[PDB]
């Protein structure tokens, strides 16, 4: 009886591979070829943060974006001023194993996680003065991997346990768990009308969600190795996933398929982190040999190299208004580039 | 008619030092500066890059003020600064010597107590402790090179082509020429060589009697430190005490008049030396070095 | 039991196997069209002026 | 003060060889003595009251000679 | 929650001393920035001292530096002003303000209740009209403008505006002339450019009735106070 | 000119001050990875120590242990092991009573990339017990291509010589040690590894080693 069904699953996956074939009458890289190049983009070092101690694993930017998140190994969750350096806070974790961060798009929430398996809340704008925990979302079986704030009452987390959650952090129940997934979520992005959303597991797959039905619309499966970090294209009809075989590539959501693969021969080291340009033409990528690149998203040529970092990038993120990309670093260093 | 007859006197190739101090200003001035910058606020974040940079300190002073004594012993001993140098530049030379020496013994003190006691260590051991024990060097080096503040002074009648830069030990009978020259070796080459070879002594019997701290690395840079310290201050000091002691009738005074500058000289090649050492047991100086 | 898992995976793959696809030549022209729409304001693409720039 | 003891002695002298060679006798050769000078008879005026002069000189300094020591000591 | 009392007030001889105690209970104290202002019984709020969070840095007013100093207890959380020298200027009330300062903190939000202190190169601000008839239901704007500009270099304009209901501590209204304070209605509105600032009230309500000071925070100042009367 | 809003700069400060001093309390503690299979001993080792991810946290001579047990994810180590690199040492414990699950794991985590210089402190537990094991079920059994004497000092040397060949790298140390579930003395074998590897430390930073 298994097998009765196993063969027609078969037959499923082979006609949805059929058919991705016949829709692609053509590729990216024929199409993109009379485009002229986007040239050596130079990128320096404007600021760095200098306050952590010990590896910074995440990294999120406010919607204002002069305000960052830093968590890092050292149980301490400092915001930053981005434009004068200051740590306009210093929220001080019960667990130093961190794993994820956020900043919520009001900038009044900033959420944190890791091997705790809880997603804690911590308030920002109170009364009192000082940065309480509001709520610690509990149920997941794993590590938090990622957690997004789709507003203040609404939070997405990535955990460990295979799953992908959606919380009521009012009440601090899962509202619609996500499954699918048959190895750990590592990474999660939202797309701009946040309608729906996706996630890369350690199976080398990335599906496609979406927060209200709650069930899962496609899957991508283009990859080798574990995923590491995804990012929607701006427009929110594409995004760009990175694994542990060194190689990017671009899944676009009408056509179901992969557009272009981000891969060089000197490369042989995982991307921890991926994130557009405001416009959508580049693709920072942070890799694991010390050093971020910047990819002609149409073209993938290396448009250029950000080095600076004495150790592993763990996070990666451009600001909403693109003026700079900050790159967190083992090194305990951030840096911002312009 | 100037005099009666001029001569150009022999400059013996004890005066050729000259070569010695120009390769310790070009080999030290340039790697102690990069050193102390390597070693400075960017790395003073722990405690173990104190002790560097005032030893890279010291060294970079010694080596800047170097080129006076590359002019001054070409010069056949004339001294063309004013009295005010003459009172104030040799004493900071012996000020930063001394302070090299003290520091030295004090890092080797400092290894000492964290292989015997890591435990003790790791809770009172702060830059500030650090800074304490280099200021205490630091003030131990002031306080033997006083009595150079205190008595050097120039004078020059019925020459005319020379001035010199001299020291005033006049007063009571009371020699203090040799009491300076024995505080001197005391605080200088006997106690800080003492500290030295019991620390390292103490240090290799701890640390190879584990099997997990066990390594010929530190027997390496241990032996060279304590021999390059001894073979290159071992002439300056004892030239120091003969002169000292020796009366101005010179039986055998001549020879140790001459060879004051190669010994001053070998002096100067152990502090051109410690920044290699400092470099080459690194844990990855040249990438610090590049990344700073 | 072993089956319910099966099914629901097959039922997964029904469902996601009925969404409409474009060809990629569409999808790539979308892609250029709104790249070179928002080029113009994309201050790492194009660098801005030190005058606008925050983190000068 | 002893500086000065070179001009009473010099007042003996006479003749401008012998005034030169000793406001020019004494010196500061810290290199030499008498004997080391005047290797030559540098003719017979200067021998004579260099002598005398170098003499001088040297008892005079020798009993606070205020010698340079090489920078470094 | 948040209360801040003080304690210290009294009938005093002039030219003796006192000191005057500010009990903060409810907030983090020692990250805050305590401020100290007084109002005099017929006049308008005048800035005292300044104490930062660690004591780090402290101010004074011109007519009040060297007689008073301010002094901060965290682990016991009061706030003292020791007052020496009282002269007749000094009968006001004293408000102890609490203040913290970092990016998009609003200074100046919690007020004390205040302390009936009785003895037997500067930014000047006006406020043009010193009282303004309005009736409820309708839109009131009120203007003040400053000697100098308060707009700084880095894009913020430091103007603070405050309201004083009858018989109670000034509230926090708008912060930086822009940015309305936690709690406070929507109808209040800031504007200005520069130097002349304009604050504009729609739909004004009956329990808006009060007398409204505008302070410039740009560097170590009040205005008079335009009353609104029902 | 910073405007009178520098008390910005004067609360960072003072948050910048907080931080170290947190980091330097934080230096002096020495952190331990707990690790080994289920029921092998760490509950009962860590019970006898005086005391999702749980952290067991005890003092021994002036010294801040904390001991993490691990073994509470169960997902895909390799993603979090990068984790807990930086760690003084590993409190490996087997249960000799059992295996070669234990074996593979210890190949997994000595030969680890992040922990190739991260010194092992191998304790066999509950060899109390593992004599009744061997005086009527014989390693012969556990180890098919075991040939030699079956008493017990020869079985344990054999299990402990079998662990410590998973080890390659010759910059690190396996100290291999017994517990019986006695107990009364792990600390000291701790503390004692953790003096070691505190030592070599202190001489790689200076240069010497």
């Amino acid at each position: 009886e298994l097998d009765q069904l196993r063969q027609e699953a078969e037959q499923l996956k082979n006609q949805i591979r059929d058919a991705r074939k016949a829709c692609a009458d053509a590729t990216l890289s024929q199409i993109t070829n009379n485009i002229d190049p986007v040239g050596r983009i130079q990128m320096r070092t404007r600021r760095t943060l200098r306050g952590h101690l010990a590896k910074i694993y995440a990294m999120h930017w406010g919607t204002d974006s002069r305000l960052l998140v830093s968590a890092s190994q050292d149980g301490k969750l400092i915001i930053w001023d981005s434009y004068t350096t200051n740590k306009v806070h210093a929220i001080p974790l019960r667990s130093s194993w961190v794993m994820t961060c956020a900043y919520a798009p009001s900038g009044n929430y900033v959420a944190c996680g890791g091997l705790d398996n809880i997603c804690s809340i911590y308030n920002l704008k109170t009364r009192e003065g000082n940065v309480r925990v509001s709520r610690e979302l509990a149920g997941h079986t794993g590590y938090l991997s990622c957690c997004r704030f789709l507003d203040d009452n609404q939070i997405v987390t990535s955990s460990g346990d295979t799953t992908c959650a959606l919380w009521d952090i009012e009440t601090g129940q899962q509202t619609t768990t996500f499954t699918g997934h048959t190895g750990d979520v590592m990474s999660l992005s939202l797309a701009p009308d946040t309608r729906l959303f996706v996630s890369g597991a350690c199976d080398a797959s990335a599906k496609l969600w979406d927060v209200r039905e709650g069930m899962c619309r496609q899957t991508f499966t283009g990859h080798e190795s574990d995923i590491n970090a995804i990012c929607f294209f701006p427009n929110g009809n594409a995004f760009a996933t990175g694994s542990d075989d060194a190689t990017c590539r671009l899944f676009d959501l009408r056509a179901d398929q992969e557009l272009m693969t981000y891969s060089h021969d000197n490369i042989i080291c995982g991307i921890t982190s991926v994130s557009f340009s405001k416009s959508g033409r580049l693709l920072l990528a942070g890799y694991d040999d010390f050093n971020c690149n910047v990819w002609d998203a149409l073209k993938a040529d290396r448009a250029g190299v950000l080095a600076g970092h004495d150790n592993r990038v763990s996070c990666l993120g451009v600001t909403d208004d693109g003026m700079a990309v900050a790159t967190g670093s083992w090194d305990s260093f951030l840096k911002i580039w312009n | 008619p100037a005099d009666g007859i001029h001569l150009p006197k022999r400059q013996p190739g004890d005066v050729a030092a000259l070569i010695i101090y120009s390769v310790v200003f070009l080999v030290g001035v340039p790697g102690n500066a990069l050193v102390v910058w390597v070693t400075a606020f960017e790395a003073r974040r722990a405690v173990n890059a104190i002790w560097f940079l005032n030893l890279a300190v010291a060294d970079l002073l010694s080596c800047l003020a170097l080129p006076v004594l590359f002019t001054t012993v070409l010069n056949h001993n004339y001294w063309y600064f004013d009295a005010t140098a003459c009172i104030v530049l040799p004493s900071l030379i012996l000020l930063n010597m001394y302070a090299s020496i003290l520091l030295l013994a004090t890092i080797s003190a400092d290894r000492f107590l964290l292989v015997f006691k890591p435990i003790w260590c790791q809770k009172v051991r702060g830059t500030g402790l650090a800074w304490m024990a280099c200021g205490v060097a630091w003030v131990l080096a002031l306080l033997l090179t006083i009595p150079s503040f205190v008595y050097r002074e120039a004078y020059k009648d019925f020459y005319s082509e020379h001035t010199v830069c001299g020291i005033n030990y006049g007063g009571g009978s009371f020699p203090k020429e040799k009491a300076v020259a024995i505080l001197r070796l005391m605080v200088g080459f006997v106690l800080p060589l003492l500290t030295l070879n019991i620390c390292y002594t103490f240090l290799l019997l701890r640390t190879w009697s584990r099997k997990a701290t066990r390594s010929t690395k530190t027997l390496k840079v241990v032996m060279a430190v304590v021999i390059c310290f001894f073979i290159f201050w071992l002439p300056y000091q004892v030239t120091g005490v003969m002169i000292a002691w020796l009366p101005p009738s010179s039986p055998t005074l001549k020879r140790v008049e001459k060879l004051n500058s190669l010994c001053v000289s070998l002096a100067y090649i152990n502090c051109c030396v410690n920044p290699i050492i400092y470099v080459m047991a690194g844990q990855g100086f040249h990438g610090r070095l590049l990344r700073s | 039991a072993s089956i319910a898992q099966a099914r629901k995976l097959v039922e997964q793959l029904k469902m996601e196997a009925n969404i409409d696809r474009i060809k990629v030549s569409k999808a790539a022209a979308d892609l250029m069209a709104y790249c070179e729409a928002h080029a113009k304001e994309d201050p790492l693409l194009t660098p801005v002026p030190a005058s606008e720039n925050p983190f000068r | 003060l002893l500086r000065q003891k070179i001009e009473e002695q010099a007042a003996k002298y006479k003749h401008s060889v012998p005034k030169k060679c000793c406001y020019d006798g004494a010196r500061v050769n810290f290199y030499e003595t008498c004997e080391e000078r005047v290797a030559r008879v540098t003719g017979p005026l200067c021998i004579r009251a260099f002598n005398e002069c170098c003499t001088i000189a040297n008892k005079i300094r020798k009993e606070s000679p205020h010698k340079p020591v090489q920078l470094g000591r | 929650d948040v209360q801040l009392v003080e304690s210290g007030g009294g009938l005093v001889q002039p030219g003796g001393s006192r000191k005057l105690s500010c009990s903060a209970s409810g907030f983090a104290f020692s990250s805050f920035g305590m401020h100290w202002v007084r109002q005099a019984p017929e006049k308008g709020l005048e800035w005292v001292a300044y104490i930062s969070s660690g004591s780090g840095t402290i101010y004074y007013a011109d007519t009040v530096k060297g007689r008073f100093t301010i002094s901060r207890d965290d682990p016991k959380n009061t706030l003292f002003l020791q007052m020496t020298s009282l002269r007749s200027e000094d009968t006001a009330m004293y408000y102890c303000v609490r203040s913290i300062y970092y990016y998009g903190s609003s200074p100046f939000d919690f007020w004390g209740q205040g302390t009936t202190l009785t003895v037997s190169s500067d930014i000047v601000m006006t406020q043009a009209t010193s009282s303004v008839p309005v009736t409820p239901g309708e839109s009131v704007s009120i203007s003040c403008r400053s000697s100098k500009s308060l707009l700084h270099s880095n894009g913020n304009t430091y103007l603070y505006w405050f309201l004083q209901r009858p018989g109670q501590s000034p509230q926090l209204l708008i912060y930086r002339m822009s940015n309305l304070a936690s709690g406070v209605p929507d109808r209040f509105s800031g504007s200005g450019s520069g130097t002349a600032f304009t604050l504009t009230i729609s739909r004004l309500e009956a329990e808006d009735v009060g007398v409204y000071y505008c302070m410039q925070h740009l560097e170590y100042t009040f205005g008079a106070g335009t009353k609104l009367e029902l | 000119l910073s405007a009178e809003e520098r008390a910005a700069l004067e609360r960072s400060k003072a948050i910048e001050k907080n931080l170290k001093e947190d980091g330097i309390s934080a230096a002096k503690d020495v952190k331990l990875l707990l690790l080994g299979a289920d029921n092998s001993g760490k509950s009962t080792i860590v019970k006898q120590m005086k005391i999702g991810i749980v952290e067991t946290h005890f003092t021994f001579k002036n010294l801040h242990f904390r001991l993490f047990d691990v073994g509470g994810q169960r997902s895909e180590r390799k993603k979090w092991i990068h984790c807990f690199e930086d760690v003084t040492a590993i409190i490996f414990c087997v249960d000799l009573s059992d295996m070669h699950e234990s074996l593979m794991l210890f190949d997994s985590i000595c030969n680890n990339k992040f922990f190739i210089d991260t010194s092992i402190i191998l304790f066999l537990n509950k060899k109390d017990l593992f004599g009744e094991k061997i005086k009527k079920s014989p390693l012969t059994i556990c180890f098919p291509e075991y040939t030699g004497p079956n008493t017990y000092e020869d079985a344990a040397a054999y299990i402990q010589a079998q662990f410590e060949s998973k080890n390659r790298s010759p910059n690190k140390e396996i100290y291999c040690h017994m517990t019986c579930a006695t107990d009364t003395n792990n600390a000291q074998v701790i503390f004692d590894a953790v003096t070691d590897i505190i030592i070599a430390n202190n001489l790689r930073g200076c240069g010497l080693y």
